[PDB]
């Protein structure tokens, strides 16, 4: 019996969609014949600029429409998986999983949110003998270490209570602060009595954390000292020997009832002056090396310190696809959509960004699979090492490719994973401390071709591209519940900066060696329809420059020229009518099958144009020169608004020269400038305004 | 009248909508409340109101304007 | 109604009182049954795209019939 | 002091109705059986003899203080195949 099924579109809404786009191409081609057989419009300069700019837009549409061909849908069940692998009588036959959490500073980001995330990880619905958790902090701080100890103590009561009553979500901060009726389907007799006691305990724990955080506001002149009576090893943020510790392990604290809980590991790196440390790329690599020595696992899960688990069955759903003997042979990772909460009904800035996830991702899933985003992915351990998909055709080499540590070299030889010769705990700890040296990755291939790739800021895109070039495949999942929730920016300053950061990374990748234009051709193994999908993601920023040029023509023409194209010769009317109707028919069909609302489509288009003239512009010019203030980013958009409003009103004044009928182009330019001041108006005015716009 | 109003907002810190609310509110108060008050004080000087009647003056001005 | 206008204002002058009465009667008819018959679709109002859709449809039909 | 206890008791009572509904969701193959150990008289929706019962009557349960409460009567009609039963008027 199969564990999962995949089905395509029911074909009722597919053929009309394909027929619309195929007809649109012919209409566009014929339209350019008219624009090239009319060489004079009273101004050659305007004619030359307009034709060139328009041609670019046609090419941009071509590179973006095709990748949405052949959508696909999937489904999964959980009952069959449990019956097959977890049959009673003998022990479980499931695989192990690992979790990683990255933190940098305690003051900039409050520690209460981090504590809640850690608690959620330990409350998953999986055997306690398989799951494990890891926490890594870049800047050593006593608050983080002290906060974790308090969280571990409270985990004893939190865990058993959640499991018995099967409550969701399992994050106390985001669970108690809910107005949904908590007595909906509960049937236990003593649910209310236990709930009251738990609420009191949580409040007391919150107060204790607050006091600890406020205590460390000042710093003693001598330096922080531990309770035992010894100095904190890391007294300088730029110099601290690496430290490793284990909490809530198998041999240690136990639940109140008497059961065990998942093990927790705290690890810190070593830093010395005179060396360059990569950020969030060397941290992940260090965790992978440490995890292999301590407890080898076949899968790795990555998460941020803001997102938290919303579904307790997410692990089972993910494992039901990777463990299938047939379809699981060639799978590098499984991508999960990211969702945000705490958003107002009117998403002015399109923070949710549903169009990309609900349209582009589903369409691209048909060829090979989705794209790495950064969070919520399960990575195969063998894939990270860079070996290659299965079923496809010395010590010195191993030493130079991995490192000098012999334990790590022998660890990868295990077919499944585990401790080979079950040595003493002390030796393993010493090896782990020694395999995190500052200058460990000197002659190794780490970063260049193994693990996370250094370089551009948006390294996640680069890392995924290399793996796909070797013939690997990826899968997409969409459970009914979100299964993952985080936070989104509130103010516009962060949103504009966030858009600017993404654009810069793409520009850097384009000019580097890892360019899809001339990379990956050797050996093939990459579908020709996905390499095009890669090209669009890399060359999208350059589309901003012509866009600003097009927005300038309406003002210049309305001022002096007042003529762009010759008057229709009874043949362009049908062509113009066919063009306008074509765009409408394609949009409605996409809505019919996509399921997205009409309104959200308008918001995405409005946001795109504004985001191009502000930051995408800098990435192409600031970056050309590199190979901005909130007030300074708003400069280019403001200039267009003033020019396009003073000019349009001036056109009416000079139109008084003629009679009541000013020949027609007024409506021609009026809706041409309205469009400019209909999509750019609600943001520039909306983002600042005064209040209520009255 | 426009340039002066903007400068006042810049340093006072008040908002434009509050300024508009106060200005138009002053108009209505002058028609009804202060008109009766000025007259009532003239009687006791020489000598030595319900809610319904207080709205009579404002009602008359609205009617004559719209009909005219 | 719109087409009627586009006809009458083209040539007829001094005969636009009956046109006004017909337009007023059509508006009376339309107002009673537009709100309930429309609002059920959408969240609050699909005006953003509806206005432009109606305008483009009107201008396209007018131009095509004029040709 | 009494309001808090009353609220707690209501919540406790509200849980048990949900419990009963959850249990009743699935029906046994043989049929429902009463607590005393006898089958429920009405096992077919279209065929069940009429039944009458009295609860909380004058001769029965009494308030905590010791007073009486209004009587309650529960009645179910009789249905047999081959006839028409008007919905509400009957
Ligand atoms: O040197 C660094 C910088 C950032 N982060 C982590 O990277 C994650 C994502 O950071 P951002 O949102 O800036 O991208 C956060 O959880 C940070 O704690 C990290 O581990 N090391
Ligand atoms: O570029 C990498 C970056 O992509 C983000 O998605 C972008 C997408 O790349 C862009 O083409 C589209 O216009 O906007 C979406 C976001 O709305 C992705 O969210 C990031 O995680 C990733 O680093």
């Amino acid at each position: 019996e199969p564990l999962s099924i995949v089905y395509p579109i029911p074909r009722n809404k597919l053929t009309p969609y394909r027929a619309v786009i195929i007809m649109r191409l012919i209409i566009l081609g014929l339209f350019f014949h008219y624009r090239i057989t009319n060489p004079v419009d009273s101004a050659f300069g305007l004619w030359l600029t307009s034709v060139i700019c328009e041609i670019w837009f046609a090419f941009s549409w071509v590179l973006d429409q095709f990748p949405k061909w052949k959508p696909v849908n999937r489904e999964t069940f959980i009952e069959r998986l449990s019956a097959r692998y977890e049959r009673e009588g003998e022990p479980s036959q499931l695989a192990a999983v690992d979790f990683f959490v990255s933190t940098v500073d305690p003051l900039k980001e409050p520690p209460l949110i981090t504590a809640n995330t850690v608690l959620s990880i330990l409350a998953v619905d999986y055997p306690v003998d398989k799951v494990s958790c890891y926490v890594s902090d870049d800047g050593a701080a006593m608050l983080t270490f002290e906060s974790l100890v308090e969280t571990a103590e409270f985990a004893r009561k939190w865990v058993p209570f959640c499991k018995k009553f099967s409550i969701e979500p399992r994050a106390p901060e985001f669970y108690f602060s809910q107005k949904i009726d908590y007595l909906k389907d509960k049937v236990q007799p003593s649910f209310v009595k236990e709930r009251r006691a738990m609420k009191r305990d949580y409040e007391e724990y919150k107060v204790r954390v607050n006091a600890l955080v406020a205590k460390a506001q000042k710093t003693p002149d001598e330096g922080w000292t531990m309770q035992d009576g010894t100095p904190w090893p890391g007294n300088n943020t730029r110099d601290h020997p690496g430290m490793i510790q284990v909490f809530l392990g198998n041999t240690g604290a136990r639940d109140i009832e008497g059961n065990e809980l998942p093990r927790l590991v705290y690890v810190s790196r070593e830093k010395r002056p005179g060396y360059q440390h990569h950020k969030k790329a060397g941290a992940e690599n260090a965790l992978v090396r440490v995890s292999a020595v301590l407890t080898n696992a076949p899968y790795i899960l990555n998460l941020d310190c803001d997102h938290y688990v919303n579904n307790s069955k997410a692990v089972r759903e993910a494992m039901c696809i990777l463990m299938d003997p047939q379809v699981g042979r060639d799978v590098c990772y499984v991508q999960f959509p990211q969702r945000f909460d705490g958003i107002d009904r009117s998403d002015r800035y399109a923070n949710r960004n549903i169009v990309f996830f609900d349209v582009n991702m589903k369409g691209l899933d048909g060829i090979q699979g989705p794209m790495y985003v950064g969070t919520g992915c399960v990575f195969n351990r063998q894939a990270l090492y860079g070996y290659g998909p299965p079923s496809m055709p010395s010590q010195l080499s191993f030493e130079k490719t991995f490192g000098l540590s012999p334990v790590f070299i022998e660890s990868t030889l295990m077919e499944n994973g585990g401790v080979p010769e079950s040595a003493n705990s002390s030796t393993l700890i010493k090896e782990a401390i020694h395999v995190i040296g500052c200058g460990f990755e000197e002659k190794t291939e780490w970063g260049k071709e193994i693990g996370w790739i250094y370089g551009s800021v948006t390294e996640d895109i680069l890392s995924g591209f290399k793996m796909h070039c070797r013939g690997w495949r990826s899968i997409y999942c969409m459970p009914v519940r979100p299964a993952f929730k985080g936070s989104a920016p509130i103010n516009l300053s962060d949103r504009l900066h966030q858009v600017l950061r993404w654009a810069l990374g793409s520009v850097e990748i384009f000019f580097s060696r890892h360019c899809p234009f001339w990379y990956g051709y050797g050996g093939g193994r990459l579908k020709w329809l996905q390499r095009l999908a890669y090209i669009n993601t890399i060359v999208y920023p350059f589309t901003s420059l012509p866009l600003i040029a097009y927005c300038t023509i309406p003002a210049v023409c309305l001022l002096t020229g007042k003529f762009i194209i010759p008057t229709l010769s009874n043949l362009a009317s049908m062509l113009f009518l066919g063009l306008f109707i074509s765009i409408i028919v394609t949009a409605v069909l996409e809505l019919r099958w996509s399921g997205v609302s009409i309104e959200d489509l308008w918001r995405n288009e409005q946001f795109w144009v504004i985001g191009g003239v502000s930051a995408h512009l800098f990435a192409v010019f600031q970056g050309f020169l590199k190979m901005v203030k909130w007030t300074t980013l708003l400069i280019p958009p403001t200039t267009l608004l003033i020019i396009n409003i003073v000019g349009v009103v001036a056109g009416f004044s000079d139109a008084l020269n003629k009679g009541y009928e000013a020949w027609g182009p007024l409506f021609g330019k009026v809706f041409f400038a309205f469009w400019v001041i209909l999509h750019l108006y609600p943001f520039l005015k909306g983002l600042m305004g005064r209040q209520n716009r009255t | 009248i426009i340039v002066t109003a903007v400068l006042e907002l810049r340093w006072s810190g008040v908002s434009i909508e509050d300024l508009w609310r106060n200005e138009q509110f002053w108009v209505i108060g002058g028609v009804s409340a202060h008109l009766f008050a000025v007259f009532q004080g003239f009687l006791k000087m020489l000598a030595g109101v319900k809610w319904t009647t207080l709205l009579i003056p404002p009602t008359t001005l609205l009617i004559i304007n719209i009909v005219g | 109604v719109v087409a009627g206008f586009s006809d009458a204002l083209n040539k007829g002058y001094e005969a636009w009182g009956p046109l006004f009465g017909k337009v007023f009667f059509a508006f009376w008819v339309i107002l009673h049954l537009y709100p309930f018959l429309k609002g059920l679709m959408g969240r609050q109002n699909r005006t953003p795209t509806i206005v432009v859709l109606w305008s483009v449809l009107l201008t396209s039909v007018f131009s095509l019939v004029w040709v």
